[PDB]
């Protein structure tokens, strides 16, 4: 059943990128709002090196099994610094109660929409080949780094990169409900 | 004899994320400017860029067209201002096109009265998206309000649509005149003007 699956996908992704730009504004309000740390979130996420569509034509001209593909990329890329952010937020002593609790929810949200994910690609391409070639985040040891400076501007180009891929991974998706669900007439 | 003052990048806006539009102010105290000049350079690029356009968004203004707009691609922009005597830089503005989206307003409001027989009379509203959002695709996605009040009534009536462009309305009070308006907002962004009023007189009969 397609479309009951594209609309729970849908319903999860325009959830966790809603969740995750509130999650950064508040930290950004509540630990770098005065700064330069804007300026140094430039060009600095792991998932920049997939080719990734940046507007409307390239997305129409992006065929749908490489458009799924990569989605799903996307979001297996994204369990590791998940799993790390909540570790290390959970870990504080005086964890800021807001920011922990969105955290969480993105964590198994982003699980449960990629098992949606998964279940799509099985109906509508179901010979894909079952090969992971995602990118990897390993910027664990600066999330960990005692200088303050360092350690929140790591956290602070995480949750800006993560506000920026939940935003692209539910725009394709919605592109992607559109195209196989309604040949484009949404 | 003076150079103009320090300009300032005061607003963007994308109404359709494909194109979006900068405007910048004088920084008063300082002498007049003869020319501006806005340049800009993207995240992970190394090129300075101009202006393409700076007609297109009326005065002091920067228009984007679809060749030069990208989401999730921070622009990194300044203007100068210069004269005869000198010249001044704004501070650099950090702008990314998927974060100032607000949509123009929907069109074609228009509204009726329909008295089925035996079952709610109602009031259906009908409207369409502002042009040049991409919708058919799922490029845009854009969700709508509507409100309605009498005049003189101290609090309007929203009802929220989502992504209808079409809604009824059951329980208005005969013989009073309502004014209605639309807004629409894309999934993720801010919220448009209210469209112009349309009037509906809801008949005695109801
Ligand atoms: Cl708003
Ligand atoms: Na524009
Ligand atoms: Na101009
Ligand atoms: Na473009």
């Amino acid at each position: 059943m397609l479309r009951d699956l594209f609309d729970r996908a849908v319903v999860l992704s325009h959830y966790i990128h809603n969740l995750s730009s509130e999650m950064f504004s508040e930290f950004d309000k509540r630990y770098t709002h005065g700064r330069g740390f804007i300026t140094k979130a430039i060009n600095s996420c792991h998932t920049s090196s997939l080719a990734t569509p940046e507007d409307k034509e390239q997305a129409q001209q992006m065929n749908q099994k490489d458009f799924l593909s990569l989605i799903v990329s996307i979001l297996r890329s994204w369990n590791e610094p998940l799993y790390h952010l909540v570790t290390e937020v959970r870990g504080m002593q005086e964890a800021p109660e807001a920011i922990l609790s969105k955290a969480v929810e993105i964590e198994e949200q982003t699980k449960r929409l990629l098992e949606r994910m998964e279940l799509i690609v099985s109906q509508v391409h179901p010979e894909t080949k079952e090969n992971e070639i995602y990118p990897v985040w390993s910027g664990l040891p600066s999330l960990q780094m005692a200088d303050e400076e360092s350690r929140l501007s790591a956290y602070y180009n995480l949750l800006h990169c993560l506000r920026r891929d939940s935003a692209k991974i539910d725009n394709y998706l919605k592109l992607l409900k559109c195209r196989i669900i309604h040949n484009n007439n949404c | 004899m003076l150079p103009p003052g320090k300009p300032e990048i005061f607003k963007c806006r994308s109404p359709n994320k494909e194109t979006f539009t900068c405007w910048w102010r004088p920084g008063t105290d300082g002498g007049l400017p003869t020319n501006y000049s806005l340049t800009y350079h993207r995240e992970g690029e190394t090129l300075m860029h101009e202006c393409p356009d700076y007609i297109t968004g009326g005065p002091n203004s920067c228009h984007f067209g679809k060749q030069y707009t990208s989401m999730w691609r921070t622009y990194i922009m300044m203007v100068n201002a210069t004269n005869q005597m000198g010249s001044s830089f704004s501070d650099e503005l950090y702008v990314d096109v998927t974060y100032i989206v607000q949509p123009d307003p929907p069109l074609e409001l228009a509204v009726e009265v329909k008295q089925p027989e035996d079952r709610k009379p109602y009031l259906w509203i009908k409207w369409s998206p502002p042009t040049l959002i991409d919708l058919k695709t799922g490029w845009f996605t854009l969700l709508y309000e509507i409100r309605l009040k009498p005049e003189k009534a101290a609090e309007w009536e929203i009802h929220f649509a989502g992504q209808q462009t079409e809604f009824k309305i059951l329980s208005l009070h005969p013989g009073q005149k309502y004014l209605v308006q639309v807004r629409c907002k894309p999934d993720h962004g801010y919220w448009s003007a209210w469209s112009p009023a349309t009037f509906i007189q809801i008949p005695s009969d109801f």
